[PDB]
């Protein structure tokens, strides 16, 4: 789907309990702060973890953006968006971000490396 | 019209229809209120 | 963007990048309409579909000769 980061504290349900599951794949999708050739666009990015069973999974990042020129280098900027688990369920703990666009969690995978 | 001539074999059949939120506008919602577009739950059959 | 109106519901759908539609715009712009649409009205964001048309025409010339490839 599309979760917004600002949306913390919001639960959607999964299509299997999660403790079927050793391995998450969590997908974000960003734009980044300045446009980089016009386009601000980064993709739909992977974050893997094992299932550890933390209260928080952390996918924090960084953006390089904007053009160079001489006077101007590229910006940097972070995100942060904290997820968890229960059951057939997961949670937007919380999250960080340093422009004034959308940033959304897209997908969720489970893995299993038997 | 039977001919009146032979074994005139008199018998029946009915005839299938839908209802629709149209034919009646009383399946047109209530979580408000009922009759307009964009506002729908049940239908019927009906059998003539 | 094209908008159609009805009583009962409001229902917008647009073809704005390269002909298609996203679910992340989707969700974006409900988020914003959010201050646009009517107090108490329904609002609703669907895509766009196409029907392909088949069609098979055949043309009188008056000229035969001026036919061609071409």
């Amino acid at each position: 789907g599309a979760q917004s980061f600002l949306s913390t504290g919001t639960t959607k349900n999964l299509s299997d309990d999660i403790s079927n599951y050793s391995y998450v794949e969590v997908y974000t999708t960003h734009k980044t702060t300045e446009k980089t050739k016009g386009n601000d666009n980064t993709g739909t990015i992977c974050h893997k973890f094992y299932l550890d069973g933390s209260g928080t999974y952390v996918c924090s990042g960084t953006f390089v953006s904007g053009d160079r020129t001489d006077t101007k280098p590229p910006i940097t900027e972070f995100y942060r968006v904290g997820v968890s688990f229960k059951g057939s369920t997961w949670t937007l703990v919380d999250s960080a971000v340093q422009n004034s666009k959308t940033q959304y969690v897209t997908r969720i995978i489970g893995i299993n490396m038997p | 019209k039977i001919t009146g001539v032979g074994k005139e074999t008199i018998g029946i059949k009915l005839t299938e229809r839908i209802v629709t939120p149209d034919e009646d506008a009383s399946l047109l919602d209530q979580t408000s209120g009922v009759p307009s577009y964009f506002s729908k739950g049940a239908d019927r059959l009906e059998e003539k | 963007v094209y908008v159609y109106e009805e009583t009962g519901h409001i229902t917008v759908f647009a073809h704005d990048r390269n002909g298609n539609l996203s679910d992340t715009l989707k969700e974006d712009i409900i988020d914003a309409l959010q201050d646009y649409r009517p107090s108490g009205i329904m609002l609703d964001v669907t895509g766009v579909e196409k029907e392909e048309v088949n069609v098979s025409a055949t043309v009188t010339i008056s000229n035969k000769s001026r036919i061609g490839d071409t």
